[PDB]
């Protein structure tokens, strides 16, 4: 709903329409050049000249003129090229934000990409970009493994927290800590390797079920 | 003999009819109140200040200018808050909620066909 | 500048050439557009972060030693020692270069900071707020973001935070290359240097000096000759114009493709085939050179591989 807000921006749309708009502007008011000639009325320079004395200088009106489409259709080609380029990009992002989900990072928005939705413009494209943003974040103490039974245990996904007396498992996008267990984790060498290791207790459910 | 290019600096006459000029690598002493010599040029009608906005109408090389409260000011764009990251060599942070965030983006597709 | 480029001081050129219309406006136009164009290019690559981060003044980073890339305290410009040699690598009739708005300074703030966010909080400040972690933690995820089982370093966080320090420090013998950096310095070079030198050429007329003609001539006749060597200077500018729009669109999808590899080289872990390097990726740092970027890619490369018989 904040969106609409923000609308009532559209300058990348407005640009095209102005360079055109100023190059067919320009392409006319060239006409009304003389270039060193008698005049620009190609009727004036005609009904008023021998069919040998006004070639030459309708000659030069005619180079200036067809100078001035030269010009015109070389920066039309150019700017086409840009155009094309952004259609490119923008149907890129039709694919890969609006029929996908993507990973790669500032593509589709700014945050974790969830979805975007497509809206019709004026010569162009809107993507509404929806996104996941962590907040409120606090601090813990970790370590990369814990030792049970002189054995390193390792999270198969997570970190290890302490919350200043015990420590717990979390995953590492949202804080939802739960025990450390033999379900939870997973074995891999000796307490003689890692850097950082912390003595902590690993529980394992089969004994309590046994009493 | 000296030249440079001159540009009107205006915040929009839909807002003040005030204007400042700044004469490309010209020495303010080489030129013919509020006059600042920069290394881009020699910088008329606005008074140098040292704090840092954001950048408003870039005038070049670190400077801007824009109005402020009546007036036209040149500043440096400053670069961002500053912020130290809490660092430690045991030291984690997680968040614990979050947001959902809406931001648009504009892409041009087409422009006019014209035949002449 | 349009007329002292053609004209060039003299005076009665100014009302011949007013009577060519516009083409005067419009190089002034076009020209703009490139000018404005350039320094959005620098931001849109660099200016990707709020705040300015720094590194804590311990600088030990359970072992990993990256001295070489960040910022040396004892210099005035605070570069790094790499950059330093990244930079040590690399007026006429009417014509003038402008300033950029961004000075090489404050790029290199830019730079720092993306140095000092991802040592410490990795990649997470790039989509909210920076969260710290241990920087032997960042290295571990992502080697299991790649397949690799993350005891892989916890066991061995001596052996590659050693090799590393060894394969980062070979890359200055590699520099004391930047040959695409010349090449734009060169481009622009030549066309001022034959801009200028398009000058002294007669396209047919008895002189090539405005004033001259006059000296030796009336000006039924003079009108002529002058209206010659204006038509050549003009389709001159013509020329230099279109060519700077032409390289001007190469160096913006050069600038595209730095601000999506910072984005997703830098920012981030990518899965992207040889778009971050050779091999498989784990992180990148930036480093600044002049009007361009340097990208320090570190990959995961297997060796020493055994066969087996598998099912
Ligand atoms: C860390 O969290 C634990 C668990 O919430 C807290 O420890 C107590 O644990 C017993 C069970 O062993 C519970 O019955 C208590 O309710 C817990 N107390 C509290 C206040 O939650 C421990 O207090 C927490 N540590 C710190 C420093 O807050
Ligand atoms: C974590 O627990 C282990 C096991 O109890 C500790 O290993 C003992 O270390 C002491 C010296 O601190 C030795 O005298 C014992 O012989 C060790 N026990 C075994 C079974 O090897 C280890 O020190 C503890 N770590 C910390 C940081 O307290
Ligand atoms: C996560 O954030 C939301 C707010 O963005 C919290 O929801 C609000 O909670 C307060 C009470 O603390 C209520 O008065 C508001 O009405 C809630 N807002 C909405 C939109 O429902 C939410 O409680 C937060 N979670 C935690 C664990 O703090
Ligand atoms: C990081 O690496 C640099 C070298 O790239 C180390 O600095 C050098 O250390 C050696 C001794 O090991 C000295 O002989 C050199 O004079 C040092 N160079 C400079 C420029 O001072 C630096 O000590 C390393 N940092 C850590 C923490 O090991
Ligand atoms: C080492 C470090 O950065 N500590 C900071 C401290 O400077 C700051 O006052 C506090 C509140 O913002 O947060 C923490
Ligand atoms: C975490 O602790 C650091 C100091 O070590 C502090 O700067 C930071 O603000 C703390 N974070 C939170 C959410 O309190
Ligand atoms: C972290 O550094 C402090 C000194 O700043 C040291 O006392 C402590 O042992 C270190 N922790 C680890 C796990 O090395
Ligand atoms: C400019 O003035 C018009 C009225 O003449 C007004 O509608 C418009 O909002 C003004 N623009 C600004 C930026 O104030
Ligand atoms: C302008 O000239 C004065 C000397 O008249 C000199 O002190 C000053 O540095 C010059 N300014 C620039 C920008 O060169
Ligand atoms: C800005 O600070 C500098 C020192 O960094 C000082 O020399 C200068 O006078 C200050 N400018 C103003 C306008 O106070
Ligand atoms: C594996 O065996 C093949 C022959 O079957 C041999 O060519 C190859 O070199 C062997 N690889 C290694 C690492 O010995």
């Amino acid at each position: 709903g904040k969106i609409q807000d923000s609308l009532s921006a559209l300058g990348k749309l407005q640009d095209v329409v102005n360079h055109n708009a100023q190059a067919l502007n320009t392409l006319v008011k060239q006409l009304s050049s003389k270039f060193g000639a008698i005049s620009s009325v190609l009727n004036d320079i005609l009904s008023r000249l021998d069919p040998p004395e006004a070639e030459v200088q309708i000659d030069r009106l005619i180079t200036g003129r067809l100078q001035s489409l030269q010009t015109y259709v070389t920066q039309q080609l150019i700017r086409a090229a840009e155009i094309r380029a952004s259609a490119n990009l923008a149907a890129t992002k039709m694919s890969e934000c609006v029929l996908g989900q993507s990973k790669r990072v500032d593509f589709c928005g700014k945050g974790y990409h969830l979805m975007s939705f497509p809206q019709s413009a004026p010569h162009g494209v809107v993507f509404l970009h929806v996104t996941y943003v962590p907040a409120q974040e606090k601090n813990f103490t970790t370590a990369p493994a814990i030792c049970h039974d002189g054995k390193a245990h390792f999270p198969r996904e997570g970190v290890f927290v302490s919350n200043g007396t015990h420590w717990f498992v979390t995953q590492r996008n949202f804080y939802e800590p739960q025990i450390i267990t033999t379900d939870n984790t997973f074995v891999s060498g000796n307490c003689d390797v890692v850097i950082g290791i912390v003595n902590n207790t690993v529980y394992d459910p089969l004994q309590p079920e046994l009493d | 003999c000296s030249f440079g290019g001159v540009s009107v600096i205006t915040p929009g006459t839909n807002t003040s009819n005030q204007v400042a000029v700044l004469y490309q690598g010209v020495n303010c002493t080489e030129v013919p109140s509020n006059v600042f010599q920069t290394r881009a040029g020699c910088l008329i009608g606005a008074e140098y200040v040292n704090n840092s906005y954001e950048c408003d109408i870039p005038i070049g090389a670190g400077i801007c200018a824009s109005y402020q409260t009546q007036s036209i000011i040149a500043y440096t764009m400053s670069l961002g808050a500053e912020n130290s990251v809490a660092y430690s060599n045991n030291s984690i942070a997680i968040p614990t909620n979050f947001t959902i965030s809406v931001t648009t983006e504009i892409l041009p597709v087409s422009m006019t066909k014209t035949s002449v | 500048d349009c007329t002292m480029y053609i004209c060039g001081d003299s005076t009665e050129c100014s009302n011949l050439l007013l009577q060519y219309g516009s083409f005067c406006t419009q190089l002034k136009r076009a020209l703009t557009g490139i000018a404005v164009e350039q320094d959005k290019n620098t931001q849109e690559v660099f200016a990707q972060v709020k705040q300015i981060y720094k590194t804590p003044p311990i600088k030990y980073f359970g072992g990993f030693n990256f001295s070489q890339i960040l910022p040396d305290p004892s210099k005035p410009s605070k570069r790094s020692p790499i950059e330093d040699l990244l930079f040590n690598k690399v007026k006429f009739n009417g014509l003038t270069v402008l300033p950029p708005l961004l000075t090489d300074e404050m790029i290199a703030q830019y730079t720092s900071a993306l140095l000092a966010g991802t040592i410490t909080s990795g990649w997470t400040f790039g989509a909210g707020p920076a969260l710290q972690i241990p920087f032997p933690m960042q290295m571990a995820y992502r080697f299991n973001g790649i397949g690799v089982t993350q005891n892989v370093l916890y066991e061995n966080q001596k052996l590659i935070a050693n090799q590393f320090n060894s394969a980062i420090g070979k890359i200055q013998d590699s520099l004391s290359a930047l040959g695409k950096l010349q090449d734009v310095v060169n481009h622009n070079a030549q066309a001022l240097n034959t801009l200028v030198k398009q000058l002294s050429s007669k396209f047919g007329a008895i002189s090539s000096v405005l004033n001259d003609i006059l000296s030796r001539l009336d000006p039924p006749e003079a009108e002529v000759q002058i209206d010659r060597l204006i038509t050549g200077r003009l389709q001159s500018l013509q020329t230099y114009v279109t060519q700077q729009l032409i390289r001007a669109a190469e160096i913006r999808a050069s600038a595209n493709l730095a601000a999506t590899k910072m984005s997703e080289c830098v920012l981030g872990q990518s899965k992207r085939v040889d778009f971050c390097g050779k091999g498989y990726h784990l992180m990148s740092f930036p480093q600044s050179a002049p009007h361009g970027v340097v990208f320090l890619h570190v990959t995961y490369v297997p060796a020493q591989e055994k066969n087996f018989t598998t099912a």
